RNA sequence: GGAAUACUGCCAGCUGGGACUGAGGACUGCGACGUAAGUCAAGGAUGCUGGCAUAAUGGUUAUAUGCCGCCCGUCUUGAAACACGGACCAAGGAGUCUAACGUCUAUGCGAGUGUUUGGGUGUAAAACCCAUACGCGUAAUGAAAGUGAACGUAGGUUGGGGCCUCGCAAGAGGUGCACAAUCGACCGAUCCUGAUGUCUUCGGAUGGAUUUGAGUAAGAGCAUAGCUGUUGGGACCCGAAAG
RNA sequence: AAAUAUGUAAGAAGUCCUUGUUACUUAAUUGAACGUGGACAUUUGAAUGAAGAGCUUUUAGUGGGCCAUUUUUGGUAAGC
RNA sequence: GCCCUGAAAAUGGAUGGCGCUCAAGCGUGUUACCUAUACUCUACCGUCAGGGUUGAUAUGAUGCCCUGACGAGUAGGCAGG
């Protein structure tokens, strides 16, 4: 709210609050990012290394989510399944009958390794997993399921 | 329209309003630039005194 | 609440080191020195009034 | 005159009471500059103090931050104080028992501390059980951890992270960035 | 002009952007022409579903 | 235009003493040079690898590394309003020990001593400088020294 | 309770009557302590002029201060060292313990400020009339014995005298106990300055610089 | 030869005249005088006496008298200026709103978070309710193909609040979150090493390197709101010669 | 070859004793770094002061200057 | 040394004026005296700092209370109204 701002508090001295020599003007130095390869240089290198020039490759029609395959690290993965039967088959490591995690179902699209899962047996199934998560699956006496 | 060039007048009222201190030193500082092969075998005995300092906790 | 001079207002003076109730009943504000004899040698009034 | 040596009629840098009003904020803190006031006893001081903190300087400890401190040796039996709030953690799975005081918790972490067998009480409970902090363990969480603080320091060869609403390639990627393109930050 | 540390905006208005706004007002007035609507077709669509 | 080349305004400063002149002496590839050390700079110009910038001329820092042929030395350097923090690679030529460093050493050395001795008499020590004091007093005697008394002398000029 | 207050209130007036009697101790002595080194140096004066030699006396060992310019114009130096010495405003004083590392301050501070060597009676006036100790930040007049004891009892000084003492005499702890002492706030002088122009030295035509024992005239008519 | 006196300094020696002040509002402190009862100038004034009632006193106003005081506003190193604007009065008259953001603060929930496109519903632009998605966040890195975060109690060292143990204390030992400095480990880029294998060109284990990354190493974010700051907008208000 | 200005030092991040690590280094259990264990906490290593120390984030105005002592360049000089 | 000459400009005028000659001039010394928004003590306002205090105890806990220090300000920042 306007009551509640610098510029009542400002009414009655000239200026505003914008100096007697230096004045409030009308685009000093350019409108938007004019020069910034001459009089604004310094700051858009320093703030703003980058900016200018090309990289890369360039890609015509790039359909985004052709790429898609969001991760999921075993950091989790015992999130995919429902808070209560989780405990269940947590107790009861088993060969015989393990969780069948589909973590495509669940949105995902790649299994990546981060962290430690304790050592029960699950069926994981996903398109796409790191070497390590698939190496730390088998580890507790699961496997990889590729799907699709 | 010539204007003045140049000078050092107030700049030093100017620094010393919060300012020289030192610059802040540190038991363990910076090996930047501190001889790399002298460095790697470094990481050795380090690596080593440690590992060595586990023959006491077990 | 206020200070009080102890060189003025005898009593904040003896409320700070008594004694002076002494030091004032035994004078010795005064008190003399006791008297001695010694002359000063002959080379050091030669030398003062030399020139 | 004086030569003055100091700022004149500087306030100090401190918070005083909390920025708050939470009614209920403004009781805990009533108890606790009384704790701290009329108890010796460090531990007060200190949460009467991080009781006036700011969203900022209040991070989340999470629960799993609180079963690893119970891991320190003679700790397991301490409570764990957090004057801010708790959050859950579903990457532990093994959680302790224990006690543990904290302003707020999350659904999940009461949850988990509670069907651990273990307690979630707030601060004014703590209060009554140890007006001496009595067996508590204080904890505060990763504060340089925010979105925010990546790109303070900002500048060449600062290593930090640049103010750019939308990454990629092709943002701020190219000169002064590699040796090839004008030169290296 | 360009200054400080702040992200490098793109806010596409130079082009008379006010001539075209679109504020939605109507968004209450047109919920209830939308139900208004759907009550009065199923009306005459008789025991028919929509 | 103006000119501001890195040897600039050095003509003196790295100038060779007077008669003293060509082969350093072999004492400076002698002295060895450990990190923590205390170091002058001091250019010689006849060393022309390895030379501080004239800036660093008569500063003083301490050794972070010794390589071959040379110390890197780190300065702190005022600019602006805050000390920086500069690393040098100066040949051994450009160096020397500092004299009041190797002083203190042997008043460390001569404190633990003197606490030791005290200490084996259970004695007290006062290890720390005091400056200098008044003068406590004293009573000249006139035997041999009767005042000899002086008075100003007169104008005289003599050319 | 009853008769556990006049139990603890009696256990007081009997500690306070102890201190006082030991503070009386004390000044009775630190007065002969004086009388006989101020005789002492009498009688050593006559007795090397006796055998026609000449004693000659300590130098001080102890100085008082007084800025005695204002606080506008002053050069970095000396502006630096006047507050070192805690001389931030005109007619303000301190004592300073006399060494060559507080000699030079003297030097390089001298055409601001007038000293010279304090006697006993301007010690002792100073400290009375105007002695105030710094605690917590705070300047507390020395109205009673208990607030000095209270602050510099750990260096031995329980009492006014104790400090004065600590003060003439210097040594041990003179720092502390002079540091405890605020800087004294004089008036200016009632009398006037004795001279046409206060900022030339003491010698070319007065005020500022050493003007030795005279600095006691001056500071009894700012006391 | 024996004195005085001047000069200088000291007295916790005595004492007269004048001036300004009288803050505080039970007690509590330190004392002092007393053989004691008790008294006191001892942590801030009380006593006695008088005067004023169409009045003493005080506020305001006018005038006189003493001293003092150039015209404001502005740009400016410098304005009372022989710089500009302004004869007088009233009413109008200038940092806004919006889209996207930075920092900080408050609040909700929290590894999540955002009901409002829309649907439901209504006492009808409100309030109450809601399914699927979507957005931002929880993964980085590389130009890309791509690959993708525990040797270790998620490491070592050094400070480190708080807590614990001993102590009557002082102090000593233990544990030490946040934060900081440093060494190391992990993921991607780069340059090497190139095992077991294979269909002889595929594959890429392992071990490295003064290289490198807006990373990892018991998550902090998402959303509403406010001030200040940012960009585009008529963009604080009024102003061209032009096109 | 001054005066005035000007670098660094005046300890716990220290000192000494024992001996552990390493692929560096040495003819070499030699060194060099980094440590374990032990010893020294009264002045722990000059003075004075400290109105508290450290630290982070963000943002205003400014970016025409002028004057005096001294030093000093151009100019006959200048309120240059 | 002081004084005299050297010493010429334009409205009428300036040791500030009057006026001052063993000065009310020049050099020097010695006392007293006058006077700033500065110094000393005290009251009051505010600011900052440090404390004390709701144990049950008529009406302000962001409040009451004790203590110390400090106060110039354009452009400008912030706060309280
Ligand atoms: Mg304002
Ligand atoms: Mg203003
Ligand atoms: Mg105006
Ligand atoms: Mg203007
Ligand atoms: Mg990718
Ligand atoms: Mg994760
Ligand atoms: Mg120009
Ligand atoms: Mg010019
Ligand atoms: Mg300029
Ligand atoms: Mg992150
Ligand atoms: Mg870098
Ligand atoms: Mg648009
Ligand atoms: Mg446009
Ligand atoms: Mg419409
Ligand atoms: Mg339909
Ligand atoms: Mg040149
Ligand atoms: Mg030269
Ligand atoms: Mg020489
Ligand atoms: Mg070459
Ligand atoms: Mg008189
Ligand atoms: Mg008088
Ligand atoms: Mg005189
Ligand atoms: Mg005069
Ligand atoms: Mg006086
Ligand atoms: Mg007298
Ligand atoms: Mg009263
Ligand atoms: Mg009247
Ligand atoms: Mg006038
Ligand atoms: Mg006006
Ligand atoms: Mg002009
Ligand atoms: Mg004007
Ligand atoms: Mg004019
Ligand atoms: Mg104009
Ligand atoms: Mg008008
Ligand atoms: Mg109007
Ligand atoms: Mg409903
Ligand atoms: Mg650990
Ligand atoms: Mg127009
Ligand atoms: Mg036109
Ligand atoms: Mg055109
Ligand atoms: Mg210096
Ligand atoms: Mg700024
Ligand atoms: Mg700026
Ligand atoms: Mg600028
Ligand atoms: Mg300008
Ligand atoms: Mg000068
Ligand atoms: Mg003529
Ligand atoms: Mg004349
Ligand atoms: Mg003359
Ligand atoms: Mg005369
Ligand atoms: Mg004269
Ligand atoms: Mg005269
Ligand atoms: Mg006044
Ligand atoms: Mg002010």
């Amino acid at each position: 709210p306007s009551r509640f701002t610098k510029t009542r508090k400002h009414r009655g001295h000239v200026s505003a609050g914008k100096g007697r020599i230096g004045k409030h003007r009308k685009h000093p130095g350019g409108r938007g990012m004019a020069g910034g390869q001459h009089h604004h240089r310094i700051n858009m290198d320093k703030y703003h290394p980058g900016y200018f020039g090309k990289v890369g490759m360039r890609y015509f029609h790039k359909q985004q989510a052709h790429f898609w395959k969001p991760v999921l690290n075993l950091d989790k993965l015992w999130t995919l399944i429902p808070e209560d039967k989780r405990d269940q088959y947590l107790k009861s490591a088993s060969k015989e009958t393990a969780p069948v995690i589909d973590t495509l179902a669940a949105g995902y699209g790649k299994i990546l390794g981060k962290g430690r899962i304790p050592n029960v047996p699950v069926i994981v199934k996903a398109r796409f997993v790191s070497k390590l998560a698939e190496e730390k699956i088998r580890a507790a006496g699961g496997v990889v399921e590729l799907i699709a | 329209a010539k204007s003045k060039n140049h000078t050092a007048h107030n700049q030093t009222r100017k620094a010393h309003r919060n300012g020289i201190k030192k610059p802040k030193t540190y038991k363990y500082p910076s090996l930047k630039g501190v001889d790399p092969k002298f460095r790697r075998n470094h990481k050795h005995a380090l690596h080593g005194t440690a590992k060595a300092l586990a023959a006491a906790k077990k | 609440v206020l200070k009080k001079n102890p060189l003025k207002n005898k009593q904040v003076l003896l409320r700070l080191n008594p004694y002076a109730k002494v030091f004032a009943a035994e004078k010795l504000g005064s008190k003399k020195a006791e008297k001695t004899g010694t002359k000063p040698a002959a080379v050091f009034t030669e030398t003062l009034k030399h020139d | 005159g004086i030569d003055h040596t100091s700022k004149q009629h500087k306030r100090s840098g401190h918070r005083t009471a909390p920025k708050s009003d939470n009614v209920y904020l403004k009781l805990l803190v009533k108890l606790y500059t009384f704790l701290a006031r009329r108890t010796d006893a460090p531990f007060n001081k200190v949460v009467l103090k991080a009781l006036f903190l700011s969203k900022i300087n209040r991070p989340p400890v999470s629960v799993s931050r609180i079963a690893r401190a119970l891991k320190q040796e003679g700790a397991a039996n301490k409570t764990v104080v957090v004057v801010g709030t708790v959050t859950d953690d579903a990457r532990i799975f093994e959680f302790p028992k224990t006690t543990v005081a904290a302003l707020r918790f999350t659904a999940g972490a009461r949850a988990k501390i509670v069907k651990a067998g273990g307690e979630c009480i707030t601060l004014d409970q703590l209060a009554v059980r140890a007006p001496k902090g009595q067996n508590t363990l204080i904890l505060r969480g990763p504060r340089n951890s925010r979105e925010a603080v990546r790109h303070f320091g900002m500048g060449p060869h600062k290593g930090k992270a640049p103010r750019i609403l939308s990454t990629g390639r092709k943002f701020e990627r190219a000169r002064g960035r590699r040796r090839s393109k004008g030169f290296k930050v | 002009a360009i200054s400080k540390n702040l992200p490098i905006l793109k806010n596409h208005f130079r082009k008379h952007w006010q001539e075209r706004v679109k504020v939605h007002f109507d968004q209450a007035g047109k919920k209830v022409s939308r139900r208004n609507a759907r009550a009065t077709r199923a009306a005459k669509i008789a025991p028919r579903p929509l | 235009g103006k000119s501001h080349g890195y040897r600039s305004r050095t003509r003196y400063m790295f100038q060779r003493d007077f008669r003293k002149h060509g082969a350093v002496h072999l004492s400076t590839y002698l002295k060895v040079y450990k990190v923590g050390d205390i170091v002058d700079i001091k250019a010689n110009g006849s060393i022309q690898k390895g030379m501080p910038h004239k800036f660093y001329q008569g500063k003083t820092g301490v050794v972070y590394n010794v390589t071959k042929s040379s110390v890197g030395v780190i300065i702190n350097k005022m600019v602006g309003n805050r000390y920086l923090e500069k690393r040098l690679n100066l040949r051994v030529e450009h160096i020397k020990h500092s004299k009041c460093r190797q002083e203190f050493l042997e008043r460390v050395k001569a404190n633990a001593a003197k606490r030791a001795e005290a200490k084996a008499q259970g004695v007290a020590v006062q290890l720390k400088r005091q400056p200098a004091q008044p003068r406590e007093s004293r009573i000249v005697s006139t035997e041999g020294n009767v005042p000899q008394t002086l008075a100003p002398v007169p104008y005289e000029t003599f050319i | 309770t009853a008769e556990q207050v006049a139990a603890e209130r009696a256990a007081r007036k009997a500690a306070n009557k102890e201190k006082r009697a030991i503070i009386l101790e004390r000044n009775a002595a630190y007065q002969k302590e004086y009388e006989t080194a101020e005789r002492n140096i009498i009688q050593a004066k006559r007795d090397a002029k006796a055998a026609g030699s000449y004693y000659v006396e300590a130098q001080h060992k102890l100085v008082f201060v007084v800025r005695i310019k204002g606080i506008n114009k002053i050069p970095p130096k000396p502006r630096k060292v006047l507050q070192l010495l805690r001389l931030t405003r005109i007619n303000s004083g301190t004592f300073v313990k006399v060494t060559k590392a507080t000699l030079e301050l003297l030097k390089l501070i001298e055409p601001y400020v007038a000293y010279g060597y304090p006697s006993y009676s301007t010690i002792r006036q100073l400290v009375y009339k105007r002695g105030f100790g710094k605690i917590n930040k705070q300047r507390v007049p020395l109205s009673d014995n208990a607030i000095i004891e209270a602050n510099l009892g750990k260096y031995g000084i329980l009492s006014i005298d104790d400090l004065i003492h600590e003060i003439i005499t210097v040594g041990p702890h003179f720092k502390q106990a002079n540091n405890f002492l605020w800087p004294f706030k004089l008036s200016n002088p009632s009398g006037g300055w004795g001279v046409p122009r206060k900022f030339k030295h003491f010698i070319q035509g007065g005020s500022f610089g050493n003007r030795e024992e005279f600095i006691n005239k001056l500071v009894k008519s700012m006391n």
